[PDB]
C-alpha cells in the first residue's frame, strides 16, 4: 500500500548499517576515550593544565553517539512499518 | 592448459591488494552475499537489467573477491582511513626522549613540527599486527608507505610474471615439442630469473642488511640496477651493496 | 551561428529576402481551388492569370494544351533561378553552381549519344532542358568525332574534373550511357558534399543531412528497382554514394538485399525513412511511395526554411518549386484528361 | 631599466590604436563584390 | 623646457585623419564604382544619378583637408604635451568615423544602384540612407572641431 | 650605450622586415598561375 | 583562411615572448624590473582624457555604420517587390542615428573635464588628475563599446524584422519592440558612464 | 620451407616477448597507483565530510550528524 | 594611508561590468531578436510567448547594472587598493558570466523558437532550459556581489 | 614578512574558479537545448529525461559558485604568503575542470539526445557517461578543496 | 629565511598535472560518447562492452589525482627548492603525456567503434590496442613520481 | 636640444613614400592589365579608352616620386629632428592613402572593362569615377605637400 | 662617439634590396613563364615576342643591381649614420618597389599571352603596359640613387 | 627566388614541351633569366667577402 | 593479430623516453654544477622530439 517496500528498502539498509557504525563509534569515543590515532579532532583552545578536561571531552562527544544511534533505530523501525504496508 | 584453477585465484587476490581495504570489502561481501541467500529466488525472476545479470551470472567471482579484499584490508590496516588500535606502537615515551638531550620543546612545538632523528636505542622493531598504526597521523607517511608499496607491488608482479609463464613448459611437454625448448623456452626463463631475481635478492639483501645506524653513504637498489644496465662503474665514490658484486 | 550575421547580412540580406519572398510566391491554395473548380483548359487560362503565375500564355497556340503548362511552370522556375544565380557571390554563387551541376550532367548525358549517332548539333539545341546554358564551345560542331567531344569536355566545360573518371573514349561504346551517367552522378554528388563539408558552418549542418538522406533514399530506391535487370551485387556497391549514413551500415543490407522484403528491413533500421515505406499505398486516387519520398523532402525544406544563416534554404527552394511543377503540370494533365477520379498524384507544398 | 618609459606611453597607446585600426581593417577589406545582374 | 616629441603627436593627428578619410572614401569608390561600372549595360539612364554616392563618398572625403589642415597650419614644436596628444586623438577618431562612414556608403551605394536598376521607386529611400550616413560623418567631424582647441 | 631608444628602433625595422617577409611569403605560396584549359592533357 | 591564420600566429608569437621574459624576470634575479608604480606614477593622463573622448565617438560611429547598412540593405532589398516596407522599416535607420547621438552626448559630457597640467613631478601633483583621467578612458570604452554592441544588435534584427514584413506587413507591428532592449542597453551605458564622471575632477 | 618468413616471424615474436616483458612488469605499478588511489581518497573523503562531526555543539552534533552521515553514506556507497 | 590614485582598479572594474553585460545582453537580444522575426511569418500567435529569451538578455544586463552602481558607489578618493582589487575581480566575473549566459540563452532560444514553431508544446521545456541560462548569470551576479561587499 | 597584497591572487583565483566554469556551463547548455529544441517533436517522451545532463551542468556551475565563496570567505590582506596563490591556483584548477566537463556534457549530449532518439534503450548507457564527466568534476574538487583549506 | 614565492612551485605544479588530465580526460569521453551513439543505435548487444573504453577515460584523471594529492600533501609553508622544481616537472610531465594519451584514447575508440559494427570478434583486438594507449600515462605516473621522491 | 638619429625619420618617409605609391600602382597597373588583356580579344578598339587607368596609375607614381625627392632634398645628418617628424609622418601617409585610392581604381577598372564591352557609352561612367578617385589621390596629395613645407 | 651600427644600416639597405628585387623578378618570371609555356603550345610562332617580359624582369634585376652595387661601393667602417640609413631606405625602397612592379609585369603578361595568342596586335598595349612597369621601376631605381648619395 | 622561379617555369616549360618538342628551347631560356638573377647573388656575395 | 608491430614499435618508441627520463633522474641533484642541467633539456628535448 502507502511507501512500498521497493523504495523503503534503501531506508533499512542504511539505518542498519548507521546504527551498526556509530555504536562502534561511540565504543571507541567514550571506553577508548577517542585515541587521537582514531581522532584526531578535538574542540580545545588551552589544554595546557592537564589531560582531565580532554577526557571530559571525550565522554562529551562520545554522548553525541547515543541521539545518533536512537533516532535511526526509530527511523528503521519507521521503515519496517511503511515495508509492512501491503 | 585450462587456466580457470589460476584466475579464480590470482585474480581475487590481485583486485584484493588493488583494492586494499577492509569495510568496503565488508560491504561489497554483505551485498554478495544478499544475492546468495535470494538465489532460487531470481532464478524464477523476470528482469531487464543487464548490468544485473552479468554481475548475478558472476556472483562467484564477487563474493570470494570481497572476502579477499577484507582480508587485504585488514593487512593495510585501512578501515574508511583508520587503523585500529592494538597498542604495540612502541617509538616514543618520555624519559627516552627527554634522556635523548631534549626537553620542553613543546613550548617552542606551538609553531614547529621537531621529527625526532632515528635510532633512539630503544624503539623499532617489528609490528606483527600489519602496519604500526602510528604512520596514519604523521604526515610524512607518504614516503613509507610510498616505497613500501611500490617495492612489494613490482615484487608481486615479478613473482606473478615468472610464475605465469612456466605454463609453456607444460605446453611443451604434453605435445612433444622440445623444439619450441631448445631455442625458446630454456633462454626465456634465463634472462627473466637474472634480470628480475637479482633485484628480488638485491631488495630483501638490503633489508636484511643495513640499518639507520649506516643510512649515510648508504646507497639505493635505483642506482645500482642503473649502473649495471648502462655499463657505468665509477672508480668510486659509491660503496659496493657488497663485495664483489662487480 | 558565431561566424555569420556579422557578416551574413552584409552579402546575404537581398538573397535571403528574395528566397522568403518567392516561398510567399507560390500559388496560394485558394489558388489550387481555382485551378481544381473550373475543369477546362481555357479557364485555366483565365485564372492562372489572375494569380501570380500566368500571363505569360501570349503569343502562344489558341488551343491550348498541357505542355504549354509544363513549358509555362518550367519557365517560370528557370526565370527565378536566372534571377538567384545572376545575384551571387564566390561561396554561394559556387553553391548553386553546384546546384545547377545536376541537371548540367543530365543536359550533357542527353548531347552525349547524339553525336556518337549521325544526328545534327542544332537538332539538339532546342530538346535541352532549361538551365542548360552551355554557352562554352569545342562541343558544337565536333564533325561526329568521340574525341573531340572528349577533349571538348575535358577541356571546356566546367563539370571537366568529375570526367576524370570517365576516360580512355571505351565507355562510350562499350558501356551503357545510363551506368555513365550514374558513375557522373555519385562523383559529383560526394564532391559537392566534400565542398559543403569545407564550409564548417550552419551550411554544413544544415546539408549533411538532406545529402545523405538523397543518398539514402537513392541507394533505397536503386535497390528495389535493379532485381530485375542484370547487375552484379560488387559493381552495384561499386555506384552508391560514399555520402550516406549506409555507407557506415545500411548499404550492406542493401548488397545482400535480393526482394522487397531485405529492402523493407533496411527501411526498419532506420525508424525516419520507416514511416516514408509505410506511406506507399499507391492507391488509385492517392499518393504513392515517391510522393511520400517528396514529403519527407518537403519537410526537410521547411526545417532549412526555419534557419537562416545558411545556404540550404535555397536548396529547398529548388525541390519545393519541382514539385510545384509536377503538381500544376499534372492538374493541366486531368483537365484535359476529363479524369477527375485521378487528379490525386500531386503534393501542396505551400 | 630596459627601455625608455616616455616614448613607451606612446608606445602602448599607440598600439591600442593600431588594434582597433586592425579591426577596422579586417572589416574594411570584409568587402567582396558580386556577379552579375538579374534581367 | 617641454618634453620632446611634441609636435610628432599632432602630425600623426593630422596622418591619422587623413588616412581613414582616404580608405573610406577609395572604399566608397571602389564599390560604387563596380556597381555602377557593371550595371549600366542594362539600364543606361540611371549614370547620371548615380553620381550621387559618389560624390556622397567625396564629401566623407572632405572631412580630411578641414581638420589635416587645422593641424597642419596651427602646429608647432613649442606645445605644452597638452594639446599635441588631443590633435593625435581627434584625428584618430574623426578619421576612422569616416573610414566607418565610407564602408557603409559604398555597399549603400551598390545595393542602391541594383535597387534602382530593377525599379525606381526604391531611390528616393536609397538616398535617404545615404544622406545618414553624411550625417554620421559630419558627427565626426564636429567631435573633431571640439578637440581642435578644447 | 642609450640603448633606451635604439633598441625600439630595431624593434621598429624588424617589425617592418617581419611584415614585408610575411606579405611575399604569403603571396608566393599563394600565387594563383591559372592553371587551365591545358592541366587536362597532362593528367 | 590564411591572412587571419598569420595573425593568430603574431598572436602566439607574442604570448610566447610573454611567458618567456615572465620566467626568464625571476630565474636571472631581475630585481622588481617591472616596477608597476613607475609605470603609472609616469604615465599621464593626457592619453587618458583624449581616448575617453575618441574611444566614445570612434565606436559609436562604427556600430551606427553597422546599423545603418544592415538595416538599408535589407529595406532596399526586400522593396524591390514589395515597395511598401520602407515606409514603416526606415525608422530604424533613424534609431541607429540616435545610437550615435547618445555617444555624442557622452563624448561632450566628457570633453567637459579636461585640462593642461604641464607638470614635471609626479610626486604628490596631480595626484586626482591619474583619478579623473582613468575615469574618463573607462567612459570612452563603456560607451563606445555599448553601441558598438547597440549597433550591431539592431543592424541585424532590423534587417530580419525588414524582410519579415515582405510577405505581411501586420508583424511590424508586434516585432519593432526589440530595438527597445538594445536602446536599454544604450541608456544603461549612458547611466553608468555619467556615474563615471559625477565624482570626479583633475586637482 | 619459407626461410626468411619463418626467420622474422621468430624474430617478431622474439622481439615483442622480451620487450613486452619489460613493458609488463612496468605496468604492474598500476597496482602501486591504484592503492595510492584508495588511500587517498579514503582520507580526503573522510578529512572533507565526516570530519565535520566534531563541532563544539552539545546537543545538535549528532542531529545535523544526521544528515551528515547519510550525506556520506550514500556518497561512499 | 591610501596610496596615489588608488582608485584605478576599481575605475576599470565598473567599466568591465557593464561592458561585458553589454557584449552577453547584446548577443542575447540579437539572436532570439532575429529568430522571432523570422518565425513571426507563419504563425505570430506565438511572439509574445517568444519573446522571452529578449527580455532575459535585458536581465542580464541589469546584473551589469547592478555590479556597476555598486563599485561606483562605493568609488572614492581614499581607496586601500583592495576593495579596488575586489571591485575588478567582481566586475570582470559577472560581465563574462553574462557573456557565457548571452550566448547560451541565444543559441536556445533560436533553436527553441523555432521548435515551437513547427510544434507548440515544447514551450514550456525550451522556458526550463531557458531559465537555467539565467540560473548561471545569477551565480555570476552573486559572485559579484559578495566582492563588492568585502 | 609577507608582500603586501597577496590577496590579489586569491581575487583573480576566485573570478578565474567562476570564470571557467561558466564558459563550460554555458558550452554544454547551448549544445543540449539545441539538441532537444530539434528531436522533441518526434520523440516528446523523452523530453522529461531530458533535464538530466543540463542539471549536470547546473552542478558544475554550482562548483564554480562554492570555491568561489570559498575563496571570498578565506581572502584578506593579511595573508601569510602561503595562502593567497594557493586560492590562486585551486581556482584555475577547478575553474578549467567544470569548462573540460562542459565540453564533454554538451557534446556526449548531442550525441546520446539522437542515440536515445532512434531507440530508448540506448538511454542508460548516454547516463552513464554523464555520471562519469560528474566524476570528473568531483576530482577537480578534491583537489581544489586539498588546496583551499591547506 | 627562504626565498618569497617559494611554494607555488608546488601549487601550479599540483593545479598543471590535474589540469592536463582533466584536458585528456574529458576528450576520451568526448570520442568515446560519439562512438558509443554510433555503435549502439545498430548493435545493442555491444553497449556495454563500448562502456569499457569510458572506464578508462577515468584514469587519466586518476593519475593525475594522484600526482596532485602527492604534490599537496607534500606542500609545505617553506621549501628547499630543490623539490618544488620536481613537483613542477612531474606535473607538466604526466599531465600532458596524459592528454596526449587521452587523444589516443577517444580516436583508437573511434577506430574500434567503425571495427565492430559488423564483426564482434573486433572487441579483443579493440581492447589490445586500447591497452597499447593507457600504458603511456602510467609511464608518465612512473617518472612524475621519481621526480617527486628524488 | 635636438636628439639624434634625425635623418632616420626623413629617410624612412621618403622610402615609405615611394613604396607605398609603387604598391598601390602595381595593384592598379596588374588589375588593368589583365582587363585589358582578357578584353581586346574581341574589341582592338577599346585600347584607347582603356589606357586612361595606366596615365592615372603613373600620375600617382609621380605622386610619390615628387614627394620624395622633395623630402630627400631637406635631408642631412644633424637635422633639427622637428621637421624630420613631419617627413616621416607625410611620407608614410600620403603613401598609403594613395594606397587605398589605386587599389580602388583597380577594382572598378576590372569591373568597367567588362561593363564597356558591349555596351560603348560606359566610357563615360568609367572616366566619371576615374577622375574622381583621382582627384581623391590629389587630396591626399594637398596635406602631403603642406606638411612637407611645415 | 659615433653611435653602434651606424655604418651597417647600408649593409642591410644592400641585402633588403636584393631580397625585394630578387622575389619581385622571381614571381614575375614565374608568372609570366607559366603563360608563356601555356600559349607556345598552340602559337610556338609567337614566343620570341613572349620573351619580352622576361628580358623587363631581368632588366628591373639590373635595377636593383645598380642600387645594390653602388650601396657596396659606398660603404666602409668610419660612416656617420646618416648615409647608412639613407641606404636602408634606398635599398629596402627600391627592392619592393621592383617587387612590386614585378608582380604587375608577371600577371598581366600572363593575361596578356593568353589574349594574344588570338590575336597578335595585343602585343601592342601589352608592351604599353610592360615597359610602364621599368618606369616604376627606374623611378624606384632614381629615388634609390639620389638617398644612396645624399 | 632563383630556385622558387626556376621551378615554375620549368614546370610550365617540361609539361608544355610534353605536346611539342619546341618549346625546349625557349623553356631553357626562361631558366638562364632566373640563373642570371643567380649571377647577381653571387656577385653582391663575391662583393662582401671580399670587401 | 599481426598487425600489431608497428605499435609494438610505438611501445618502443615510450621505452626511449623512459630510458632518458631515468638518465636525467639519475644525475639530478639539488646543487647541479650549472652546465649538467642545460645538457639534460637538451638531451630530453632531442630524445623526445626524434620519438614524435
Amino acid at each position: 500500500l502507502c511507501c512500498g517496500p521497493k523504495l523503503a528498502a534503501c531506508g533499512i539498509v542504511l539505518s542498519a548499517w548507521g546504527v551498526i557504525m556509530l555504536i562502534m563509534l561511540g565504543i571507541f569515543f567514550n571506553v577508548h576515550s577517542a585515541v587521537l590515532i582514531e581522532d584526531v579532532p578535538f574542540t580545545e583552545k588551552d589544554f595546557e593544565n592537564g589531560p582531565q578536561n580532554i577526557y571530559n571531552l571525550y565522554e562529551q562527544v562520545s554522548y553525541n553517539c547515543f541521539i545518533a544511534a536512537g533516532l535511526y533505530l526509530l527511523l528503521g523501525g519507521f521503515s519496517f512499518c511503511q515495508v509492512r504496508l501491503n | 592448459i585450462n587456466p580457470a584453477p589460476y584466475t579464480v585465484i590470482t585474480f581475487p587476490f590481485l583486485f584484493a591488494v588493488m583494492f586494499g581495504d577492509f569495510g568496503h570489502g565488508i560491504l561489497m561481501t554483505l551485498f554478495a552475499v544478499w544475492m546468495v541467500l535470494r538465489e532460487s529466488r531470481i532464478l524464477s525472476q523476470k528482469h531487464e537489467n543487464e548490468m544485473f545479470s552479468m554481475v548475478f551470472s558472476g556472483r562467484y567471482i564477487i563474493l570470494l573477491m570481497g572476502l579477499f579484499s577484507i582480508y587485504t584490508g585488514l593487512i593495510y590496516n585501512d578501515c574508511f582511513s583508520k587503523s585500529l588500535n592494538i597498542f604495540g606502537s612502541s617509538w616514543s615515551v618520555r624519559p627516552m626522549f627527554t634522556q635523548g638531550n631534549w626537553t620542553e620543546e613543546t613550548l617552542l612545538g606551538s609553531s614547529v613540527l621537531q621529527l625526532n632523528p632515528a635510532i633512539p636505542g630503544v624503539f623499532g622493531g617489528p609490528y606483527p599486527f600489519g602496519i604500526d598504526p602510528i604512520w596514519n597521523i604523521a604526515t610524512n607517511k607518504l614516503t613509507f608507505l610510498n616505497s613500501f608499496k611500490m617495492k612489494m607491488s613490482v615484487i608481486l608482479g615479478i613473482i606473478h610474471m615468472l610464475f605465469g609463464v612456466s605454463l609453456s613448459l607444460f605446453n611443451h611437454i604434453y605435445f612433444k615439442k622440445p623444439l619450441n625448448i631448445y631455442f625458446g623456452f630454456i633462454p626465456e626463463i634465463i634472462f627473466m630469473s637474472s634480470l628480475f631475481g637479482y633485484l628480488v635478492i638485491l631488495i630483501f639483501y638490503k633489508w636484511t642488511a643495513y640499518d639507520a645506524h649506516s643510512s649515510r653513504n648508504a646507497p639505493s637498489l635505483l642506482i645500482h640496477f642503473i649502473n649495471m644496465f648502462l655499463f657505468s662503474y665509477p672508480e668510486s665514490g659509491n660503496a659496493m651493496l657488497y663485495s664483489g658484486q662487480k | 551561428s558565431f561566424f555569420p550575421e556579422l557578416y551574413f547580412n552584409v552579402d546575404n540580406g537581398y538573397l535571403e529576402g528574395l528566397v522568403r519572398g518567392l516561398k510567399a510566391g507560390v500559388l496560394s491554395q485558394a489558388d489550387y481551388l481555382n485551378l481544381v473548380q473550373c475543369e477546362t483548359l481555357e479557364d485555366l487560362k483565365l485564372h492562372l492569370q489572375s494569380t501570380d503565375y500566368g500571363n505569360f500564355l501570349a503569343n502562344e497556340a489558341s488551343p491550348l494544351t498541357v505542355s504549354v503548362i509544363d513549358d509555362k511552370l518550367k519557365e517560370k522556375m528557370v526565370v527565378e533561378f536566372r534571377h538567384m544565380r545572376n545575384h551571387a557571390y564566390e561561396p554561394l554563387a559556387s553553391f548553386l553552381d553546384f546546384i545547377t551541376y545536376s541537371y548540367m550532367i543530365d543536359n550533357v548525358i542527353l548531347l552525349i549519344t547524339g553525336t556518337l549517332h549521325q544526328r545534327s548539333i542544332a537538332e539538339l539545341v532546342p530538346k535541352c532542358h532549361p538551365l542548360g546554358s552551355f554557352e562554352q564551345m569545342e562541343a558544337v560542331n565536333i564533325a561526329q568525332t568521340p574525341a573531340e567531344l572528349y577533349n571538348a569536355i575535358l577541356v571546356d566545360t566546367p563539370l571537366a574534373a568529375f570526367f576524370q573518371d570517365c576516360i580512355s573514349e571505351q565507355d562510350l561504346d562499350e558501356m551503357n550511357i545510363e551506368i555513365i551517367r550514374n558513375t557522373l552522378y555519385k562523383a559529383y554528388l560526394e564532391s559537392f558534399y566534400k565542398f559543403c563539408t569545407l564550409l564548417g558552418g550552419t551550411t554544413a549542418d544544415a546539408m549533411c543531412p538532406i545529402l545523405e538522406f538523397e543518398a539514402d533514399r537513392r541507394a533505397f530506391i536503386i535497390t528495389i528497382n535493379s532485381f530485375g535487370t542484370e547487375l552484379s551485387k560488387e559493381d552495384r556497391a561499386k555506384l552508391f554514394p560514399h555520402c550516406g549514413r549506409l555507407y557506415p551500415e545500411g548499404l550492406a543490407q542493401l548488397a545482400r538485399a535480393d526482394d522487397y522484403e531485405q529492402v523493407k528491413n533496411v527501411a526498419d533500421y532506420y525508424p525516419e525513412y520507416k514511416l516514408l515505406f509505410e506511406g506507399a499505398g499507391s492507391n488509385p486516387g492517392d499518393k504513392t511511395l515517391e510522393d511520400r519520398f517528396f514529403e519527407h523532402e518537403v519537410k526537410l525544406n521547411k526545417l532549412a526554411f526555419l534557419n537562416q544563416f545558411h545556404f540550404g534554404v535555397f536548396y529547398a527552394f529548388v525541390k519545393l518549386k519541382e514539385q510545384e511543377c509536377r503538381n500544376i503540370v499534372w492538374i493541366a494533365e486531368c483537365i484535359a484528361q476529363r479524369h477527375r477520379a485521378k487528379i490525386d498524384n500531386y503534393i501542396p507544398i505551400f | 631599466g630596459f627601455f625608455s618609459p616616455g616614448i613607451w606611453m606612446g608606445l602602448l597607446t599607440t598600439l591600442f590604436m593600431l588594434f582597433i585600426f586592425t579591426y577596422g581593417l579586417h572589416m574594411i577589406l570584409s568587402l567582396k563584390t558580386m556577379d552579375r545582374f538579374d534581367d | 623646457n617641454n618634453p620632446e616629441y611634441s609636435s610628432f603627436f599632432g602630425v600623426m593627428g593630422a596622418s591619422s585623419a587623413m588616412v581613414f578619410s582616404a580608405m573610406g572614401a577609395a572604399y566608397g569608390t571602389a564599390k560604387s564604382g563596380t556597381g555602377i561600372a557593371a550595371m549600366s549595360v542594362m539600364r543606361p539612364e540611371l549614370i547620371m544619378k548615380s553620381i550621387i554616392p559618389v560624390v556622397m563618398a567625396g564629401i566623407i572625403a572632405i572631412y580630411g583637408l578641414v581638420v589635416a589642415v587645422l593641424i597642419a597650419n596651427s602646429l608647432t614644436d613649442g606645445i605644452t604635451l597638452y594639446r599635441s596628444f588631443l590633435q593625435l586623438g581627434a584625428g584618430l577618431s574623426v578619421g576612422l568615423s569616416g573610414l566607418a562612414a565610407g564602408f557603409a556608403i559604398g555597399i549603400v551605394g551598390d545595393a542602391g544602384v541594383r535597387g534602382t536598376a530593377q525599379q525606381p521607386r526604391l531611390f528616393v529611400g536609397m538616398i535617404l540612407i545615404l544622406i545618414f550616413a553624411e550625417v554620421l560623418g559630419l558627427y565626426g567631424l564636429i567631435v573633431a572641431l571640439i578637440l581642435s582647441t578644447k | 650605450l642609450e640603448y633606451s631608444v635604439v633598441f625600439n628602433l630595431v624593434l621598429w625595422i624588424m617589425i617592418g622586415l617581419a611584415l614585408a617577409v610575411i606579405i611575399t611569403s604569403y603571396n608566393i605560396w599563394n600565387m594563383d598561375p591559372g592553371y587551365d584549359s591545358i592541366i587536362y592533357r597532362m593528367t | 583562411t590564411g591572412l587571419e591564420l598569420l595573425y593568430l600566429g603574431i598572436f602566439v608569437a607574442f604570448w610566447a615572448c610573454m611567458v618567456v621574459v615572465g620566467i626568464c624576470y625571476t630565474i636571472f634575479d631581475l630585481g622588481f624590473r617591472f616596477d608597476v608604480a613607475w609605470f603609472l606614477t609616469e604615465t599621464s593622463p593626457f592619453m587618458w582624457s583624449n581616448l575617453g573622448i575618441g574611444l566614445a565617438i570612434s565606436l559609436s560611429v562604427v556600430g551606427a555604420a553597422w546599423g545603418i547598412y544592415i538595416t538599408g540593405s535589407s529595406i532596399i532589398g526586400g522593396g524591390v517587390k514589395a515597395p511598401r516596407i520602407k515606409t514603416k522599416n526606415l525608422v530604424s535607420i533613424i534609431f541607429c542615428e540616435a545610437v550615435a547621438i547618445y555617444g555624442i552626448i557622452m563624448a561632450i559630457v566628457i570633453s567637459n573635464m579636461a585640462e593642461p597640467f604641464s607638470a614635471t613631478e609626479p610626486k604628490a601633483i596631480g595626484h586626482r588628475n591619474y583619478h579623473a583621467g582613468y575615469s574618463m578612458f573607462g567612459a570612452g570604452l563603456t560607451v563606445g563599446l555599448s553601441n558598438l554592441f547597440c549597433g550591431v544588435c539592431v543592424g541585424i534584427v532590423g534587417s530580419g524584422a525588414a524582410l519579415a514584413d515582405a510577405q505581411n506587413p501586420s508583424l511590424f507591428v508586434k516585432i519593432l519592440i526589440v530595438e527597445i532592449f538594445g536602446s536599454a542597453i544604450g541608456l544603461f551605458g549612458v547611466i553608468v558612464a555619467i556615474l563615471q564622471t559625477s565624482r570626479v575632477k583633475m586637482g | 620451407f619459407d626461410f626468411g618468413d619463418t626467420m622474422v616471424h621468430q624474430a617478431i615474436h622474439t622481439i615483442e616477448y622480451c620487450l613486452g616483458c619489460i613493458s609488463n612488469t612496468a605496468s604492474y605499478l598500476r597496482l602501486w597507483a591504484l592503492s595510492l588511489a584508495h588511500a587517498q581518497l579514503s582520507e580526503v573523503l573522510w578529512t572533507m565530510v565526516i570530519h565535520i562531526g566534531l563541532h563544539v555543539r552539545s546537543l545538535a552534533g549528532g542531529l545535523g550528524l544526521f544528515f551528515i552521515f547519510a550525506a556520506f553514506a550514500t556518497l561512499t556507497v
